[PDB]
């Protein structure tokens, strides 16, 4: 996985999905739900 | 203590605390480019400007805490000041703040702090601060009418149409739209009438007694102006 | 009457007395348990809940005359709360009551008998205890100036539609609308308009009287703070 | 003059005058029988009965003026109860009096020279006499303020929609509309933000200022209880 | 400058002076004869006395400024004369002057300078004078407040529609909406509750804090009557 | 024609239709419009 | 009949009709109209 | 071209069309927009 605050595009968003984290189009970053 | 009370110097510097606020206005003024017809890659830059916006309010707060231990947690402004940059970062640590970041933006209440200057703004702060605690207290008063008056309402009538009483939550806000006098004829109580034809009987009175509860807050209010002067 | 005058002062005992206050908060939390999704099974504890309730209520009245025979009966506070566990009762005796049964969260209001140790509640309790008498003087007017009003209404606007002004009971009901300034112009007068080109000339001075009117009951509330201080 | 002033004292005997007031009250509740589940029968009766109330009041102005030629004809409340029954008898000369003969209805008011008994409304009636005039005198400069803004809004918005805006009549009724606060947003404004999207800095600042005149309406009604007692 | 001084005495002649007041209400007459019913020929004569009506005003204003060269340019009265008779020459000049034209209407407002002739309205009038500064001051707070929550609801609510939240425009007039109670709820916050069921506690502290200042504006404008007497 | 305050019924109004007469529901009499 | 104060479930109601009883779904008793 | 200042008709403008003016129907001459 991709870890914690690593930059990214929502478009071609690829965060760590096991942890519940996607690149928000506002913030450009994987935030944690 | 040498470079310590130096440095502290130019912190209670008013060049320097008034460039906080500057930046804080200016910071504001970010925020008011936050149209639509902004472009994605002029967003990166808003984004950097956030970014270097709260890395500002962070250092500021580091500083104002490397001088003060407790001395400064002891007055609440400072804590207001000091929560609201740590919800920032809480924002800047992965949570799904919604927009409660720009919750600094009441950082701008500071420069309230500068327009009580006008001599009529004086006795209007002084009131407001006099007037809080009675304040308080009718709206503790009025929570309870509202929460006997919502309780019978969601008993009445939850059946026909939950959609405005079927629990207390959603029956406790339409009582509060009952309250500020906006469609409760035509969007809600001729609904009733449609079906329970004494439900009038409920409504009027409790438009009588929570505008005599809300007239009874202005005058509350209007009372200070005349204890003061 | 020894041990009567003993269960007596148990009786005036704040220990109880103040038990019987939290059985009344506990008894509208209880009914802040009016969910919609409480289950079927979890229902008949409420249910059961709300008899051991009543049952507390009325094991408290019946102690409560047991000492007194008509001396609390000249306290009208007592025979309120008499009236409304009777009525309770009669929930309990298969009557239909609607909701009125929670009328009983009324008795929550005895808590308001606490709630005035803030110093600006003694004055606001005062000051509403002081104008309850001409606000129902100007109630009467008030009511006064909407029957000759609704009469004269119920009689031009019978015809061409009944559901705002077919009875006395809705026209009625509809010029308490007009008075509340919501949606008399898209709601009510601008249907009048499309067919009686003269009712705005009937409904402009009422709003201009009614608006006195209303605007006359809150000087009259405004008076009493003027007049204890 | 001996039947003369026979008579005359028993018209202004009390039991007489009072009687009439019942009579008064009595047509009221007559008129109070206008349901729409009235029979047509039963409608008949009802017609004679109007008829024998309106002669009831003809046959007493007729001795009141029996008794007086100008001395009552000073008296502008003895002016108000011949006009009244006047415009009772031109409804009863084939005239298209709408509903214009229940503004006898109105002599109901005379029941408010009883209701002033009560200590506070004394001071209340005392009031509102007093504020009559300041309160013509706003309702003067108002109109004012209305008629220059409407004269400018049926120039403006003439054009594209004439049914709020067409004429003056209905330019300014619309704004005594958007006066009231009531869906000057949903109904009004926001279909002209669909056209012209600059009358908005036309609208605000009409809120503000008559929101002021209201305001200012309400504070020459409060200076009254302050200037008494 | 003898016919400079006889001339200027025939301009300080109130017959004069009272005739370009006439020429005024006379002028706003002429306006009242906008109505939609009026002919294409009688079109033109109403084209030709506004264009005489604006001849005269300009007589008027070019004999005020042969007199005077500075001394009327201090008074800010006749500078708003001055400013608005250029205004509507400028309309006069090929502008695109849609109604601003009959800001010349607000010359009655100089008929405003006679109606303070009944003693009331000196009272009122001083009043109003007296309180322009602190409601600036307030107009002032109150929209710091709408600043910070409006930016607050166009970064919350910006995205599932924005014809009430997409710009800062939009958003701060749909806070205006939601300021004066009106459709708050059918219109605007239950299809809100549709998507965001967290939105009810964004909107109800906001009609707490605006109705708290509203009602503060309110007691600042009571303050000057019991100020002067 | 039938004269002035004469008695009637609407349902069979008889009133002098010249003058703008008609027999009132309400007032069950010739009104003059 | 089934009497007066008896206890019972709305689903399967059987109060004294004659009498106008019926069990009502939140009291589970039969209520006199 | 057509002047400025210049008397016309709306429903047979002819101002000078090039310097964006038409001829209003309420001021019945060439406005410069």
């Amino acid at each position: 996985c991709l870890g914690i605050f690593k930059a990214c595009n929502p478009s071609n968003d690829q965060c760590c999905k096991s942890s519940k984290l996607v690149c928000s189009r506002k913030t450009r970053w994987c935030k944690w739900q | 203590n040498a470079m310590y009370l130096a440095i502290t110097n130019i912190v209670e510097s008013s060049f320097f605390t008034k460039f906080i606020t500057i930046c804080i206005v200016l910071n504001t003024l970010f925020m008011a480019m936050e149209h639509h017809p902004m472009t994605e890659e002029f967003k990166n830059v808003l984004a950097i400007g956030n970014l270097v916006f709260t890395g500002i309010f962070a250092a500021e707060i580091i500083l104002r805490i490397y001088v003060h231990r407790i001395s400064f947690f002891k007055d609440p402004w400072s804590l207001f000041d000091f929560f609201v940059v740590t919800l920032s970062l809480v924002e800047l640590f992965l949570a799904d703040v919604e927009g409660l970041s720009v919750l600094r933006s009441f950082r701008l209440l500071r420069l309230f702090r500068a327009v009580t200057a006008v001599p009529q703004m004086r006795k209007i702060v002084s009131a407001l601060i006099s007037v809080i605690p009675g304040m308080l207290s009718v709206i503790a008063l009025m929570t309870l009418f509202f929460y006997i008056f919502a309780i019978m309402a969601t008993q009445l009538f939850g059946e026909r149409f939950p959609e405005w009483f079927g629990t207390l939550g959603e029956s406790f806000y339409t009582l509060f739209q009952v309250m500020t006098l906006e469609s409760w004829s035509m969007g809600i109580v001729r609904p009733l009438m449609e079906v329970y034809p004494y439900a009038w009987v409920f409504f009027i009175p409790f438009i009588f007694v929570v505008t005599f509860v809300m007239i009874n807050l202005v005058v509350a209010i209007i009372v200070d102006a005349m204890a003061i002067l």
